[PDB]
């Protein structure tokens, strides 16, 4: 947060893009080198960029590095959709705040098309059901952009009661997925003829259903 | 060269948090290496926690240096993090790095080279659950495992001890009013196998030392 980075930045494939990172005069100012850090979604950061401009081995040529003033960049040429990532910048401080300063991180977006969500709706368990208790599950995955309506319906009538619905998470394929849960007693669950979960993503609407059948 | 993150995925506040790390291929004092801890709060950016080196010697950042202590054990090759009179902001993911030096008139703080895989230490004044595994049926066939009520996250879900790679997606825990989570797992797979395969999920709670093994049947 010390040193700045853009909170976002975005491209389309085979382009080239740039991440900045400028701090005050300890920090790069000074002449301290500046490292860069890559990190996938849900993963541990790796090391991208070292001192300023240098690639460990294991990184492509398409990636480079470049300090200059109070500034440092990231270049990134040739743009891949595997590039989508949360990027990082390092550099020594002098100042009250530590040795080792961090920038606020930038969330790269790679350019993808629309995807419509996959949604699979699975009715109460049989073993959950002999706990007195009810739950139906609503996943919809691999879909962008991460925006979502999720609608509950017992047989045509809609009812927003017991609802548990998640925000949006993109996946290693960078694509979002989201989960919603409905929580009923047994007996609703059975006294209606059918649920219905129903999501709207870009002006056209997946609506699954089930009702209780045993078997 | 690998680093393993270990300890506690849940400690109260006003309680001193005990991280470690093993280290491994290398050795812990070996010269020319630091070994520091990076924290990361849930969709929040890194934050250097502190940084030993090969000697004892510790170095820490001024935001957290009253309640943060770093150790090495040489013999055991192992780091710890202690960070005492815990709060909210203090939930994060926290990671063990291996930190690289330039030698001029001090020795320089450098590139983090090697990371490894943090722990998720939820700071909070609840008590860790274990969850209540139940399965769901298939229906070219979908089927899957339900983790409920159970805290704190994480939750590693498993696929035929490993074995059932293709087609699995596990899905984000949601957070109950309860306050507990919930979380789901599902595999994609060919309806031809549904009677001829067997098809086990095996949820793993580290929190509350769980792991759930179960059966996933049609009908």
């Amino acid at each position: 947060s010390v040193l700045t980075q853009p909170p976002s930045v975005s491209g389309a494939p085979g382009q080239r893009v740039t991440i900045s990172c400028t701090g005050s005069s300890s920090n790069i100012g000074a002449g301290f080198d500046v490292h860069w850090y890559q990190q996938l979604p849900g993963t541990a950061p790796k090391l991208l960029i070292y001192d300023n401009n240098n690639r460990p081995s294991g990184v492509p040529d398409r990636f480079s590095g470049s300090k200059s003033g109070t500034s440092a960049s990231l270049a990134i040429t040739g743009l891949q959709a595997e590039d989508e990532a949360d990027y990082y910048c390092q550099s020594y401080d002098t100042s009250l705040s530590g040795p080792v300063v961090f920038g606020g991180g930038t969330k790269l977006t790679v350019l993808q098309p629309k995807a419509a969500p996959s949604v699979t709706l699975f009715p109460p368990s049989s073993e959950e059901l002999q706990a007195n208790k009810a739950t139906l599950v609503c996943l919809i995955s691999d879909f962008y952009p991460g925006a979502v309506t999720v609608a509950w319906k017992a047989d045509s009538s809609p009812i927003k009661a017991g609802v548990e619905t998640t925000t949006p998470s993109k996946q290693s394929n960078n694509k979002y997925a989201a989960s919603s849960y409905l929580s009923l007693t047994p007996e609703q669950w059975k006294s209606h003829r059918s649920y219905s979960c129903q999501v709207t993503h870009e002006g056209s609407t997946v609506e699954k259903t089930v009702a209780p059948t045993e078997c | 060269l690998q680093l393993q993150e270990s300890g506690p995925g849940l400690v109260k506040p006003s309680e001193t948090l005990s991280l470690s790390c093993t280290v491994s291929g290398v050795s812990i004092s070996d010269n020319s290496y630091y070994w520091g801890w990076i924290r990361q709060p849930p969709g929040k950016g890194l934050e250097w926690i502190g940084t030993i080196s090969y000697s004892g010697n510790t170095y820490y950042n001024p935001s957290l240096k009253s309640r943060v202590s770093i150790s090495g054990d040489t013999s055991k090759h192992q780091l710890s993090l202690k960070v005492s009179s815990v709060t909210a902001a203090d939930t994060a993911v926290y990671y063990c790095a291996r930190q690289r030096i330039v030698s001029g008139f001090v020795e320089w703080l450098s590139k983090f080279d090697y990371w490894g895989q943090g722990t998720l230490v939820t700071v909070s004044s609840a008590s860790t659950k274990g969850p209540s595994v139940f399965p769901l049926a298939p229906s070219t066939a979908a089927l899957g495992c339900l983790v409920k009520d159970y805290f704190p996250e994480p939750v590693t879900v498993s696929w035929n001890s490993g074995a059932l790679t293709s087609g699995v997606h596990t899905f984000p825990a949601v957070l109950q009013s309860s306050g507990l989570y919930s979380l789901s797992s599902v595999v994609t797979v060919p309806s031809s196998s549904l009677g001829t395969q067997t098809y086990i999920c095996n949820v793993n709670h580290k929190p509350s030392n769980t792991k759930v093994d179960k059966k996933v049947e049609p009908k």
